[PDB]
Parts: C-alpha cells; sequence; structure tokens
C-alpha cells in the first residue's frame, strides 16, 4: 500500500494494488505520487 | 544443427556470459575482463519508431488504391482485381468476421482491448465439424462476449443478444462449447457500475451494492440463479437505502426485469437488511 | 455537451484539462432524428447517433463559453 | 513573481520595500516617483526593479491546490 | 577489425558495366525464392524457400547465415534469384526498346 | 563583445538574472497485443530480466515508478516497464536462466538531469493505464546561450 | 556488347532477389518487426507471381491470362520505379506510396 | 581609472530564446551504426554523427 | 434491420480526429493543423 | 593510470591483437603493462591539428 | 514542500538573505571543517516552519 493523491480532494488515498482508479470524498478519477518522506540532501550550489 | 551463436569471452571462458551492453557507443565489453566483445552495435530503438499478424499469422497482402497520374480505368481494374486474389483465403471469411466485429464492436463504442481478444478468439478456433456452421453470428456473438468476459468487463448475454439476435441457444452451447474450446486451447459485480451509469447515480450505491452483493452470495440465500437479479436487487436496495428517485417502475423497465424479483430479492433482503448496515 | 466514453461502459461529461491528462479528445456527441419508412410503390403503410464531433473550445458547446473566471481556477484553467 | 531579493545591479533593500510600496499607492493616492523616492531608492538600478517588477504568484494563489 | 582473410588486398582499377544474363541470374543465386510467408510459419526462425531464407545473409547477430558464416559484420548478403513466368520488361530500357524495334524487321529479327 | 556577442554581469547571474525553469515531461503506457503479451510497470531486476538498461534502477520504485523531488541524472531509468519473452522464441545468449521478461523501460535522457516534479497514473482513452512523469531542472545563463 | 550487354537480357526473364540486407526486417519488441517496401513488392510479386502461374498452369480464359500479366509487369515495373509517369502510384499499406528502389537513389538524400 | 570617452547607458528590455548550449552540444567517437548502411547513427539526442 | 450496424459510427468520429490530427485532409492537403505554439503568449 | 575521466587521461588501449580495451571497466584490472606497437585512444590534448568548418 | 514555487526557486533566494555578521571571524570556513561537514565551528544551521494557516 503506497500513498497516491488525487487531483479533487488532496486526500492522501495510501492505496495498495488490485484497485479500481478512484478517490475518496469526490468520484475522482486521477493520482499522483506523492513525494518520498525519505530525505533529499541538498547541493544547493 | 541450430545455426546458432552463444555470445563468450574468449580471454575468460569463465562462465555462460556475465558482460554488460554499451549500446550509445555500440559494443558489448567483458564486464569481468575488460575486453570489448562486439562492434558497431546498431540501432535496436529508433529502428520502430517510424510506425493481423496474431490473427493474420503469416500471410502478407496489401490494401492499395488509385493515384494523381491515373484515369479511372486502372482505378477500376484495381478495384475488380483486388477483389480477385481474396478467395484464395477462407481469409474473407476471416478478414470479414474482423471486419464485422470491427464494425460492430466500433457500433456499441467498444475499446480496442475487447476488439482485439475478440478478434483473438476468433483466430483461436475460427472453425471445427463441432461448430460446422453455427450461423456464423452466434459464434460472433460469442466471439466478443469471450473477449470481454476477459477484456475484465462482463455483459449479460440479452445485452449482445439485443447487440446481435441469435436466439441465444445455438448461441448458449456455441459459447458453452467455444468456452470449453478454449479451456482445451489453454463476477456479477461488473455490470453495477454501467447499470447505474445509465441511472446518472453516485458511486456509493453502487459501493454499497457490492457489499450488498458480497454479502448475498457468500452467507445462504444462493440469490439469483440468473444473479444479475440479485446484482440489481442490491442498487434498488441500495437505492432503497437512499431517499433518490429510483421507483423499482424506473429501474425494471430501464434494467430490465419485472420488479417481481426486485420485491423479492428486496424481500429477502427487507429481511437481510438487517446484516447489510456496515454504515 | 462534451463527454467520454470510458473503456467499461460508463460515459460521463469531460473537462478540457481531463481530456489534455488523459490524451483524450475534446468533442460532443452528434444526434439525428431518422424517419425509416415504407412504401406499396405509391403509398406508405427515434434519435440516432451519428459520432463525435470536437469542439472549438471557447464555444458556446464549450463548457467554458460561460464558465466564472473564479471557478476557472477551479477548473484549472488559465483565465 | 515574488519580488526579486536584492537587486542585480546595487542590490540594495527591496524584499522590505514591497508591500510598503503598495500602501503609498492605495492609501497615500502617491505618484511612483514620489513613491519610490519616500521608500528610500535615490540610485535608479532598483527605480527599474520594482517599478517593473509583476506580482504573478498572485495568481497562482488563486488555483486549489 | 574484420576477421583476417587471405585472398590479396586490391583496390578497384577499373569498373564494367552491363546487365545479366539471366543464366547468370541463376547461375549465382543460392536461392529459389517460392513462398511469399517471410519467416518460419511456425513464428520461430525462418521460412525456408521464401521471401527471406537462411541460405540468404543472416540477421539479429544470432544467425550465422549458412553459406558464408557467422558476423553480421561480415555476410555480405548473398543472393536469391526467381524466375518469371513470362518475361516482361524492364523499365529503364523500354524507350530504347521502343526505339530498338524501329531498327530492326520485325519478322527477319535483323 | 564582438560580432554581436554580449558580456553578461556574472555577478547579476547570481541574482537570478535571466535564470529560467525548465520542463521536460515523459510518457508511457502498457499495451497487450492477445494479452497473452502484456506491458507492465514494474521494477525490473538483473537477476531475472533481460536486455537491461546500463545505469541504475534503485530509484525504481516496486511499481516501476520514482517519488516526485527524487533527483535524477542522465541514464537513470525512470519508469520499469517489462516485456514477456518466449523461451523457445529468442535464445539471445542468456536465456537459459532467466525465462522471465524483457526490459523496454524508458530512461532519462542520458544528457539530462534534475528532479522529478509531477508523477501521474491514469487509464488512456482506451482503458489501459498510462504514466506521465514531469521533469524540472533549473536554467542558468551560461556562455553559448542565445540572448 | 555481347559478353555484357544483350537486348536479350533488356527484358526480365530471371529476377535476382537482393538479400535481407538491402532490405532489412525492421524488428522491435518481438512483435513490432515490420519490413521495407522492398519486403512486400516481393512478396506481392510473388504472389502475381504464382497466381500467373496456375492462371497458366490450369485453365485458360485467355483474357484474364492477359491480366495477371499485365498486372505482374506492372508491380515489376513499381519494384523498380514507383514514380513512372502516367500509372498508378502504386501505394502501401499505410496508404503512403513504396519506396521503390529508383526511389532509394533518386536525389538529394538518395544513396549516392 | 576614468574611460577616456564617455559610454551610452540604460536600461533596455531583453529577451532570452530556447536555443541554450547545452542543447547544441554533442560529440561522437564511434558512437552506434545505422542499421542499413551501417553508418554512424543521425540525431543529436541520439548520439548522432 | 437493425439500426447500429446500419449506422457505422466511426465513419465520422474517426475521419474528423484523423484529419484534425494531421493536416492530411482526405490525402490531396496538409500544412493545416498544428500543435498549438506555447512557447510564450504572444508565440 | 588517469583513466577516462580526468582530462589528460585514455579511453582505449589497443593491444597489437586486434584487440581493444576499455579503460574504464578494466579498472579491476587496474594498470597493466602496455608494449610498442599498441596503440592508445588518449583524449585530444593541445596542439593537436583538428579540422574546423563551418557548414555550408 | 507544498507551496507553489519550485524548490530551489525557494533555496535560491533562501541564499541572498543577509544575515548578523560581526562575529563571522570566530567562525572558520566549511572547507577547514574537518567536522562532519558543519557544526558550531563552520556553519551556522537555520530551519523555518511555514505553514498556510
Ligand atoms: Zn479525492
Ligand atoms: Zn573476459
Ligand atoms: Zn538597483
Ligand atoms: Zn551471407
Ligand atoms: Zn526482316
Ligand atoms: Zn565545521
Amino acid at each position: 500500500t503506497l500513498k497516491y493523491i488525487c487531483a479533487e480532494c488532496s486526500s492522501k488515498l495510501s492505496l495498495s494494488r488490485t484497485d479500481a482508479v478512484r478517490c475518496k470524498d469526490c468520484g475522482h478519477r486521477i493520482l499522483l505520487k506523492a513525494r518520498t518522506k525519505r530525505l533529499v540532501q541538498f547541493e544547493a550550489r | 544443427p541450430n545455426l546458432n551463436i552463444v555470445l563468450t569471452c574468449p580471454e575468460c571462458k569463465v562462465y555462460p556470459p556475465k558482460i554488460v551492453e554499451r549500446f550509445s557507443e555500440g559494443d558489448v565489453v567483458c564486464a569481468l575482463c575488460g575486453l570489448v566483445l562486439s562492434d558497431k552495435l546498431v540501432d535496436t530503438r529508433s529502428e520502430w519508431r517510424t510506425f493481423n499478424p496474431l490473427l493474420d499469422g503469416n500471410n502478407l497482402s496489401t490494401r492499395i488504391g488509385k493515384g494523381e497520374t491515373t484515369d479511372m480505368r486502372f482505378t477500376k481494374e484495381l478495384n475488380k482485381a483486388q477483389g480477385k486474389n481474396v478467395m484464395d483465403k477462407k481469409d474473407n471469411e476471416v478478414q470479414a468476421a474482423f471486419a464485422k466485429i470491427t464494425m460492430l464492436c466500433d457500433a456499441a463504442e467498444l475499446p480496442k482491448i475487447v476488439k482485439d481478444c475478440a478478434k483473438e478468439a476468433y483466430k483461436l478456433c475460427h472453425d471445427e465439424k463441432t461448430l460446422k456452421g453455427k450461423s456464423m453470428e452466434s459464434i460472433m456473438a460469442a466471439s466478443i462476449l469471450i473477449g470481454c468476459r476477459r477484456a475484465e468487463v462482463a455483459r449479460t448475454f440479452k445485452e449482445i443478444q439485443s447487440l446481435i439476435h441469435v436466439k441465444t441457444k445455438e448461441f448458449g452451447k456455441t459459447l458453452n462449447i467455444m468456452k470449453n474450446i478454449l479451456r482445451g486451447k489453454s463476477q456479477n459485480l461488473t455490470y453495477i457500475p454501467r447499470f447505474c451509469s445509465h441511472l446518472g447515480l453516485p458511486m456509493q450505491v453502487t459501493t454499497s451494492a457490492e457489499y450488498t452483493a458480497k454479502k448475498c452470495k457468500e452467507i445462504k440465500e444462493i440469490a439469483g440463479k440468473s444473479p444479475i437479479t440479485i446484482a440489481v436487487v442490491s442498487i434498488y436496495l441500495n437505492i432503497l437505502l437512499f431517499q433518490i428517485p429510483i421507483t423499482a417502475a424506473k429501474v425494471g423497465q430501464t434494467l430490465q426485469v419485472t420488479e417481481g424479483t426486485i420485491k423479492s430479492g428486496y424481500k429477502i433482503l427487507y429481511e437481510h437488511r438487517d446484516k447489510l448496515v456496515d454504515p | 455537451k462534451p463527454m467520454v466514453n470510458e473503456s467499461d461502459g460508463v460515459t460521463h461529461a469531460l473537462y478540457p484539462q481531463e481530456a489534455r491528462l488523459r490524451n483524450l479528445t475534446y468533442s460532443s456527441g452528434l444526434f439525428v432524428d431518422v424517419k425509416k419508412r415504407t412504401y406499396e410503390l405509391k403509398y406508405e403503410l427515434g434519435k440516432v447517433f451519428i459520432g463525435r464531433l470536437p469542439i472549438m473550445l471557447r464555444s458556446k458547446n464549450c463548457y467554458l463559453s460561460e464558465a466564472t473566471e473564479s471557478d476557472l481556477y477551479k477548473l484549472k484553467e488559465c483565465p | 513573481m515574488i519580488v526579486p531579493v536584492r537587486c542585480f545591479s546595487c542590490g540594495k533593500v527591496v524584499g522590505d520595500k514591497w508591500e510598503s510600496y503598495l500602501n503609498l499607492l492605495q492609501e497615500d493616492e502617491l505618484d511612483e516617483g514620489t513613491a519610490l523616492s519616500r521608500l528610500g531608492l535615490k540610485r535608479y538600478c532598483c527605480r527599474r526593479m520594482i517599478l517593473t517588477h509583476v506580482d504573478l504568484i498572485e495568481k497562482f494563489l488563486r488555483y486549489n491546490p | 577489425g574484420q576477421q583476417y582473410s587471405s585472398a590479396p588486398l586490391r583496390t578497384v582499377k577499373e569498373v564494367q558495366f552491363g546487365l545479366f544474363s539471366p543464366e547468370e541470374v541463376r547461375a549465382i543465386s543460392v536461392a529459389k525464392i517460392r513462398f511469399p510467408e517471410t519467416m518460419d510459419e511456425t513464428q520461430t526462425r525462418a521460412k525456408i524457400g521464401g521471401l527471406n531464407d537462411p541460405r540468404l545473409g543472416s540477421i539479429d547477430r544470432n544467425l550465422k547465415c549458412q553459406t558464408c558464416q557467422e558476423g553480421m559484420n561480415e555476410c555480405p548478403g548473398h543472393f536469391g534469384h526467381i524466375d518469371l513466368a513470362k518475361p516482361v520488361f524492364h523499365v529503364g530500357f523500354i524507350a530504347k526498346i521502343k526505339k530498338v524495334c524501329e531498327c530492326v524487321c520485325m519478322h527477319c529479327g535483323k | 563583445n564582438q560580432e554581436d556577442s554580449m558580456i553578461m554581469n556574472q555577478s547579476s547571474i547570481d541574482r537570478g538574472l535571466f535564470r529560467s525553469l525548465f520542463f521536460r515531461s515523459y510518457m508511457d503506457q502498457e499495451k497487450k497485443y492477445g494479452m497473452s503479451i502484456t506491458e507492465t510497470f514494474e521494477k525490473p531486476q538483473r537477476t531475472n530480466t533481460l536486455r537491461m538498461k546500463h545505469g541504475t534502477y534503485d530509484k525504481l520504485d516496486d511499481d516501476g515508478l520514482i517519488a516526485p523531488g527524487v533527483r535524477v541524472s542522465g541514464e537513470d531509468v525512470i519508469i520499469g516497464k517489462t516485456t514477456p519473452i518466449s523461451p523457445d522464441e529468442e535464445e539471445l545468449g542468456q536465456r537459459t536462466a532467466y525465462h522471465s521478461k524483457r526490459d523496454a523501460s524508458t530512461p532519462l535522457r542520458s544528457t539530462e538531469n534534475g528532479i522529478v516534479d509531477q508523477v501521474l497514473v491514469t487509464t488512456n482513452q482506451d482503458g489501459l493505464k498510462f504514466v506521465k512523469v514531469r521533469v524540472r531542472t533549473t536554467k542558468i545563463p551560461q556562455i553559448g546561450d542565445k540572448f | 556488347n555481347e559478353v555484357f550487354s544483350r537486348p536479350e537480357w533488356m527484358i526480365l526473364t530471371c529476377l535476382p532477389v537482393p538479400p535481407p540486407p538491402v532490405r532489412p526486417s525492421i524488428s522491435f519488441n518481438e512483435s513490432q518487426r515490420g519490413e521495407d517496401d522492398l519486403t512486400f513488392k516481393l512478396a506481392d510479386i510473388l504472389k502475381a507471381n504464382i497466381s500467373l502461374e496456375t492462371l497458366e498452369h490450369n485453365g485458360a480464359p485467355h483474357h484474364a491470362i492477359e491480366e495477371a500479366e499485365s498486372l505482374l509487369q506492372f508491380h515489376v515495373a513499381t519494384y523498380m520505379d514507383n514514380d513512372i509517369a502516367g500509372q498508378p502510384q502504386a501505394l502501401q499499406k499505410s496508404g503512403r506510396p513504396v519506396k521503390s528502389i529508383r526511389a532509394r537513389l533518386k536525389g538529394k538524400e538518395g544513396r549516392i | 581609472k576614468k574611460l577616456m570617452a564617455q559610454i551610452f547607458f540604460g536600461p533596455t528590455y531583453y529577451q532570452r530564446l530556447r536555443h541554450m548550449v547545452d542543447d547544441k552540444i554533442h560529440a561522437r567517437a564511434r558512437g552506434p551504426m545505422q542499421v542499413l548502411t551501417r553508418q554512424p547513427v543521425e540525431g543529436r539526442s541520439r548520439d548522432g554523427g | 434491420f437493425n439500426m447500429k450496424l446500419a449506422i457505422n459510427a466511426k465513419t465520422i468520429t474517426s475521419g474528423l480526429k484523423y484529419a484534425l490530427a494531421t493536416g492530411n485532409w482526405g490525402s490531396s492537403r496538409a500544412g493545416v493543423s498544428q500543435v498549438l505554439n506555447r512557447y510564450t503568449y504572444s508565440s | 593510470r588517469n583513466g577516462p575521466n580526468e582530462h589528460p587521461g585514455a579511453k582505449y588501449v589497443i593491444r597489437d591483437s586486434g584487440d581493444r580495451i576499455d579503460l574504464r571497466y578494466s579498472k579491476r584490472a587496474g594498470d597493466i603493462q602496455l608494449q610498442y606497437g599498441w596503440k592508445v585512444e588518449r583524449h585530444i590534448m593541445d596542439n593537436d591539428p583538428v579540422l574546423f568548418n563551418r557548414q555550408p | 514542500n507544498t507551496t507553489v514555487l519550485a524548490d530551489e526557486f525557494i533555496a535560491h533566494r533562501l541564499g541572498l538573505i543577509p544575515l548578523q555578521s560581526m562575529d563571522i571571524e570566530q567562525l572558520e570556513y566549511s572547507r577547514d571543517c574537518f567536522c562532519e561537514d558543519h557544526c558550531d565551528k563552520c556553519s551556522v544551521v537555520l530551519t523555518l516552519q511555514a505553514f498556510g494557516e
């Protein structure tokens, strides 16, 4: 189960596999990849 | 004789080939030992970027026509003649059924996927003395429901039957025997969205109907024997869960079930609503 | 008023934005009346889909030819 | 977008002048030349920057996120 | 480098053009191509007798080109021929064919 | 200066002068032929997959993907795609251990780099899932650039 | 020149077949393995070879007899020059014309 | 020092353009050949010659 | 007499969608449809 | 030894035996013993001559 | 980062925010820090907690 988001409710779906492409609180139909809580070190050079 | 080449290091001979591929400069290099093996690695990608053999298999032919530097005679001879070399192939009855389902899968909007499977299975058998004709239609009816039933979409028989009249019985055998064909050549929920899709409903009644449909089957009430019935009563009782105007009078004339089972389905479900309260 | 036939079978309104990212096509369907009839010869014994038509954006047939500026933000379309 | 931090050429103080700049206009019905002046921007490389910024981000914020 | 070969190296000095005795076309051709079905009908490597058969030049760097051995980078291709039931005009010469006949008696042929 | 060139304040550059963003986006989709051939977004491995790109995958997720915001350089495979291989069909050398699946993943341009911006997932028009990745990189003025 | 240039040979009798390298097999994802316009222009002419074979093996309607020959002599012409004046532009499946051999040499970006 | 002649000087609107160098640079030493004439492939993104 | 076989809808929808997607306009014409040019507003 | 990477380095060492080594992916073998006759693909350095054109 | 700005575009301007620098010499350079790349001898670490509330 992996946290993905929808562009009509902005709710951390956090779903897994074998599921219809949909979101909660709005029948919405697209989802994103929801960036990593893993740090990312910066070369701000 | 197998006329093969096994790629192999001459200065290692250590192992089955443990190398790496240097496409972007065109060589394979002995990953371990460091020596190139081959060179001028041709493009294997930009090759395709320019541009039915699972069905048609191996035969070749072409679609052709008239030119700008031409007259209607050469247009006419290549119109008649490029019909004269189609009898060399039964594939007129191969191609046309495609063209049939090609027309048809379109006509009821079906995606590319349903068609291809519903094409593909049509390659699979395409014939047997067992089939022995069978109308050339009820097979094609079955030739798509299999593809649909395989494209993760599911349709009732009444449905494609109300796309194509097939009397459903010889078809039903034809589909049965078609299934057992691919058995040797080797799920009632799916309808609910499209059902309510015309009903302009929102998903909750559908989802609720799912767990209702989910609960009815497992416990008891083997529920439906033609259980698209219970798929429907699920809709209706799940809109009996709602106040929203969905008269079974509307449901039956729009889902094509006399409301008697709707009452009865809901009836045992007016009894089985009690254990049908998740929210 | 424009829509999509999704593969499952469902159909629904479609917004220009979703068209772009679903690689869809901003079309609306067409419907015409058909008079099927017969004669036997001097004497004679619904509504029909005919295709999907793409629509120029900001045309009356496009959802946006009215929509409010604020809603354009809610429609995620630069005003 | 947002009111660059200090000028390309001079580098004097802008990431403060920005909204001070505004109140002047609305409240004081105040001309620009006068405004930047009592903002303390007597040179003009700066009298470029703020004069010709575009505060776009006040558009993006309209979008629901 | 390409694999060694002992035939002494020279460079072209003359190029004589001309046409084929069809005899020659057969005389060289390693193959009579038959079945427009291109490659192995069982959807494995290649269709023999057919429009690219392994007697000809070979591919995928993994074939070996039956006659002249492996290297795709060395097989220069080897020729197929096909015979024509009915002799056919060669386009490039029609003007000269139409030019020709006027020079000859159609009966004597001289 | 000569012949239409220019001298730029190297400083002003440091104050964002003329700097600009740049947005590449990448596309893919998994499509089937008899469904007996089925493309699949997933993480491929040098343990069981054949013909595998030289760069790294480990920035790939288990779903064949990458979280947005992750830094990437060139030659970092962006989307992990895999294709069915028939054992009997090809026999290209190394097949005797894998017999699993072929790679047709789409790496980042070997020449570009930056930060993943926006990963979305949809079905295409016809029900096949397909993913777009958007790349963001910043572009400071350099010697060549045309003004 | 009787040794190299015979009017006998001005009229095509046996066709050589340039092996794959001239007309290679563009070969993608185990499935997406396309071929060059030449590939077909063999097969069609291979077909137009074998049909008119049988029509003369079996039967002689003696005007359709003419036809596959006008037909065959048509293709082989196209196979050797697609842009011929006062003829059809013999197209490909994709609708676009056939990259005949002469076109491989025509002008800018020909081989030469 | 002073500059023995006086300079023109003002602001002026300037545009930037796509044609950044990092898009226009490449060099090739035995890249990948074509399929057909085994010649070095074309195309800058493709390691062309 | 069935209607849905009678009218092949694709005949139009496929026609336009194509003939937009490329400026091919039949062939017999090209250069009429482009991708839009979203470089900068004025463009 | 400077490898292909720092500028005054080299990419390819050619053995007289028609035989070519990439200097990266052979660092496992490290430093080799070179010999006369062998070829070496250094990077370009100063004062090589190069041919330098502007089309047309 | 939820915000509408691209990250470094923030981080860029976070560069140009002037800082108190009297006692600057009592700080030694980054490179000259044997430290684990920063420490109270070489650098100052600032962080931020901005919320659109
Ligand atoms: Zn939502
Ligand atoms: Zn080795
Ligand atoms: Zn200034
Ligand atoms: Zn050969
Ligand atoms: Zn005579
Ligand atoms: Zn320190």
